[PDB]
């Protein structure tokens, strides 16, 4: 074989790659956006005085007054940091009276808290669904679904987006290979991982076909409620207030408390026989610090703003409705989403060859508009990890902040400023 | 003083046999067991092994 | 490799007796969980666990039985050493909620009182800023009434604040290195930036007992891992010849990069890396470094900057400095430091950056605050005295161990002190035991452990004055006497 001369000159001539690849100099994420100050209706970014229409903050809860006060009198008791992971005294009495109350506000017997949202689901799905079980999921799924996914070595089967003709191809299909091996059929588990509201897309998935298939098809369910969590239903329990469903049929209901709640975290509400699995093979929950006490209590407050008054969820629902229907009519570009739906999108209609070329456009149409005191944001993606990488598009996030005639300013600037910039 | 002696000699007898754990009845069962063995251990040395290994260890002992 | 001053550490073995006893235990366990399972399988006793509901009968079975085997059988029945509640600030002393359970440990009932004053060593609070009283309190308080608690959006959209670009930059001053980048969790920090570093082509050569966080960021991406012994160089250079002249698995083509995982302090085991020579070896081979320091951040160093101070080494030299807020600072957070263009490339290409929401505002000034007493510029001197303190207690603690006769794991520096029981037994009855006196531990086992070695970790703090220690030592020598856990044959 080789001799140590031979291994030595080997060992001499490799020369390995730079770390990290140059990144040219004209790209659009490598410049940020500097907020002087809170996120909040009527915000100053880069410089410029602008009414946010860009943040996930649906309820206004941000900035309520209580809110605060409730998350001060947490940090004069506790402090900023719990030092520990759940297991080793990381458990705080505030941890169990929020766990609590989300079991109670979702009609469900157990909720488990994650410090942080992308964690919760990115480590929900890795610890029921091992290597050998089938999972099918939806074509239009957030990053944080399809890592969960990764991180788990089972077979993902992708359907096209709300779609039920093709899960019910796919489940056909693996019925037949089914029949070919009873045994290894004995021992492998359906999944159908969806979404409430879709952030990609904008659209809502239809609960009651994917129950009756779940019910024909020995196939479990888990879902994402990260939008739908506290903007959809009369008393904002997500989808299944929407639709009436049984919450029983759902088997995990995933949401992070970032968006509707306004503070970090996440959480993950079911029976008790799958959630105290959980506390043992999550890794986002075993190995890693809890969430601090102050966030703790400002979404215990929040949960307590939400359940006194369920008026705020139609206020909502009605400046959507109207948003959306002013938007129509754009010259250039085009609105994807529902009108139920808080944020949705804007695309171009007739799209030019190079990716690159339409984020300038919509970037530019961005711009234009922030110079006219609206504060829009541009759906910011991976292009190379993401499975289906949508069109490049605005987002547009409505509030129950927002008067009506901000929301007829709004529509009206980006009509003026689209149909300048595609002339 | 002999009694606090003997119980804490038991005490370590469960901390070695994992018998700390378990509940009452299982260690009654575990016990029970242990105790029959000993006892068919007692009898099958008395009938084959000759008794002159006893007095050699009994005489040693004294 | 030189080492300025001695690299003194020391992993006494098991002794035979111990590991027999250990193999006793656990299978009188296993036998009996086996005669458990089958009376919990045929009725004859009830069972307190959930059922599946009756319409998803026929559905395959969620869980496969031998799958949670060891936490029914085994963990269950001393699961009333983890997951305590507290209810004050986890500084030098805790208040514990007491709970009792009557069904052994299945179903927990909270019992009216709470228990005051106990000795805490299971939080991180190396440097005791855990405290609700504070210039880092008050600051917090500032920022959480003007900014709110909370970002609502993601960094690259709306979510980049002007706090978030302050703490970047005092991150870049206080490690030394040209640029840094923060994140809302250390897990998702390694997670959510391993995978973007390397992937397919690439190796990782990955310690043995890395933390669950490196494995998981290793495993997202595509890269080749390869695994060496717990600070063993020669294993690494083996590893390192071996990948740089035969080359990849199936089509022996040179691999891309070859990046070295290592952590700063490990916990488990108290031990500190071996840093001069994983630098000799990397410049050696031409080999990436990317070094977790979220133990030994705060803790170790004379002026409290990490291991590359401890050694005296250069920050420049290592390519990837992750690290966390939690342990030392006592804010939530992570974050990673290193040249320009690295930096660069992570805030645009990043899994956290793209998907994930901000710090929250309050946490951000606390960790500003702290890093700026730490680092002398409050114009007070608490930021000396916290470090010195904490040397002084990791030297007082683990020299009266050490000579009482227990056996200690880690180098002689480290602050977390691991002792060693090595019975399943004795974790339950060591974590009890230890309560009845008002101290709380942190008993670990076989999940985080290996089978044989069980231990109990020690954090010291610079929170601890001597006579906390005084007393914890007292303590510890009357339950060591009580259970027989002086297996040392050395010292006494």
């Amino acid at each position: 074989d080789l001799t140590v001369k031979e291994k030595e000159e080997l060992i001499e001539e490799w020369q390995p790659e730079p770390l990290v690849p140059p990144v040219p100099k004209d790209h659009p994420a490598l410049n940020y956006n500097i907020v002087s100050g809170p996120p909040s209706h009527k915000t100053v970014v880069n410089g410029k005085e602008c009414i946010n229409f860009a943040s996930f903050n649906f309820l206004g809860l941000l900035d309520n007054p209580r809110v605060k006060a409730a998350a001060l009198a947490s940090l004069k008791k506790y402090g900023v940091g719990t030092c520990g992971p759940r297991g080793f005294y990381g458990t705080f009495d505030v941890h169990l009276d929020l766990e609590d109350r989300l079991a109670k506000f979702m009609k469900t017997e157990e909720a488990i808290i994650y410090s942080y949202g992308f964690a919760t689901i990115a480590s929900a799905i890795p610890a029921y669904s091992k290597r050998g079980d089938i999972v099918f999921v939806d074509r239009a799924a957030c990053f944080a679904i399809q890592k969960g996914l990764q991180a788990s070595r089972s077979d993902i089967k992708l359907f096209k987006h709300n779609d039920m003709a093709d899960l019910e191809r796919l489940l056909k299909e693996q019925e037949i290979e089914d029949q070919k091996n009873p045994r290894k059929a004995r021992v492998t588990r359906r999944f159908i991982v969806v979404e409430g509201l879709y952030m990609n897309t904008g659209t809502i998935c239809p609960l009651p076909e994917l129950v009756k298939l779940k019910y024909k098809y020995k196939a479990r369910i888990f879902l994402e409620e990260s939008l739908s969590f506290g903007v959809l239903g009369e008393h904002g329990r997500g989808v299944t207030e929407h639709y009436g469903i049984n919450i029983d049929d759902i088997d995990l209901i995933s949401a992070n408390m970032e968006n509707a709640l306004a503070s970090i975290g996440g959480f993950c509400c079911g029976r008790s026989f799958v959630i105290d699995h959980q506390r043992l093979s999550g890794q986002g929950y075993c190995f890693s610090a809890s969430l601090p006490p102050l966030l703790a209590a400002a979404a215990i407050e929040a949960l307590n703003i939400m359940e006194e008054n369920p008026g705020i969820f139609a206020v909502l629902k009605e400046k959507c409705g109207q948003i959306h229907k002013a938007l129509q009519g754009i010259s250039g570009l085009k609105v994807v989403g529902e009108s139920l739906s808080p944020a949705f999108h804007l695309q171009l209609e007739e799209s030019t060859g190079s990716r690159e070329q339409d984020v300038r456009l919509l970037q530019e149409i961005v711009d234009q508009c922030m110079n006219r005191s609206i504060a829009l944001t541009q759906a910011r993606y991976l292009e190379k990890e993401e499975k289906c990488l949508p069109p490049p598009s605005i987002r547009v996030v409505v509030t129950v902040e927002q008067t009506e005639e901000e929301l007829e300013r709004a529509a009206s600037t980006i009509k003026e400023v689209a149909q300048a910039v595609l002339l | 003083r002999a009694w606090k002696q003997m119980s804490w000699f038991y005490y370590q007898y469960l901390l070695v046999t994992a018998l700390y754990m378990l509940e009452p009845w299982e260690r009654t069962v575990f016990n029970s067991m242990l105790v029959s063995i000993v006892g068919m251990a007692l009898y099958t040395g008395y009938v084959f092994m000759p008794q002159h290994i006893m007095a050699i260890l009994h005489y040693f002992e004294i | 490799g030189l080492y300025k001053r001695p690299f003194n550490e020391a992993f006494e073995e098991t002794p035979m007796l111990v590991a027999v006893l250990t193999y006793v235990g656990y299978g009188v366990l296993t036998l009996f969980g086996y005669l458990r399972d089958f009376l919990r399988y045929w009725r004859i006793e009830k069972c307190h666990h959930a059922t599946e509901r009756e319409e998803q009968k026929d559905f395959v079975s969620l869980y496969q039985d031998f799958e949670n085997f060891y936490t029914r059988n085994l963990y269950m029945r001393i699961r009333d050493n983890w997951n305590r509640p507290i209810c004050s600030v986890p500084g030098a002393r805790v208040d514990i909620m007491e709970r009792q359970s009557h069904d052994y440990n299945w179903s927990f009932k909270y019992t009216g009182n709470i228990i005051k004053g106990v000795i805490n060593m299971g939080s991180y609070n190396y440097l005791g800023f855990a405290r609700n009283t504070g210039s880092c309190q008050e600051a917090a308080a500032k920022v959480l009434e003007e900014y709110g608690a909370g970002v609502c959006s993601t960094r690259q959209e709306i979510g980049n604040l002007d706090k978030h670009e302050e703490l970047e930059e005092l991150v870049a001053r206080f490690l030394g290195v040209e640029a840094a980048m923060a994140y809302g969790m250390g897990f998702a920090t390694n997670s959510m930036n391993i995978p973007a570093l390397v992937g397919k082509g690439c190796l990782i050569l990955s310690d043995e007992l890395n933390h669950a966080s490196l494995v998981l960021g290793a495993r997202l991406s595509g890269a080749t891992i390869r695994i060496f012994k717990h600070n063993n160089m020669q294993s690494l250079e083996k590893l390192l010849k071996d990948a740089i002249v035969y080359g990849q698995p199936r089509t022996r083509r040179p691999w891309k990069k070859i990046l070295i995982l290592v952590e700063g302090i490990y916990s488990m085991e108290g031990s500190i890396v071996r840093l001069p020579e994983v630098i000799a070896l990397k410049k050696k081979y031409k080999a990436y470094l990317y070094l977790d320091e979220a133990h030994s951040i705060g803790a170790l160093g004379p002026t409290g900057r990490g291991v590359v101070e401890y050694f005296g080494l250069d920050p420049e030299d290592v390519d990837v400095m992750m690290g966390t807020f939690t342990k030392s600072f006592g804010a939530s957070g992570g974050y990673i430091g290193g040249k320009k263009e690295l930096i660069d490339y992570l805030r645009t290409h990043s899994h956290s950056a793209v998907y994930a929401t901000s710090l929250s505002p309050p946490v951000v000034e606390q960790i500003i605050t702290s890093m700026k007493c730490i680092m002398g510029q409050d114009g007070t001197s608490l930021g000396k005295e916290c470090v010195q303190q904490l040397a002084e207690n990791t030297r007082y603690f683990r020299r009266r161990l050490k000579e009482m006769g227990f056996i200690i794991y880690g180098n002689e520096d480290s602050p977390v002190v691991p002792l060693m029981l090595y019975m399943p037994a004795k974790i339950g009855a060591f974590g009890r035991e230890m309560l009845k006196r008002n101290i709380g531990v942190v008993v670990v086992g076989f999940p985080a452990t290996p089978i044989i070695e069980s231990r109990a970790r020690f954090c010291l703090s610079a929170a601890h004055t001597k006579e906390i220690l005084d007393t914890a030592l007292k303590e510890i020598d009357e339950v060591g006497d009580l259970l027989q856990l002086k297996y040392s044959r050395h010292r006494l």
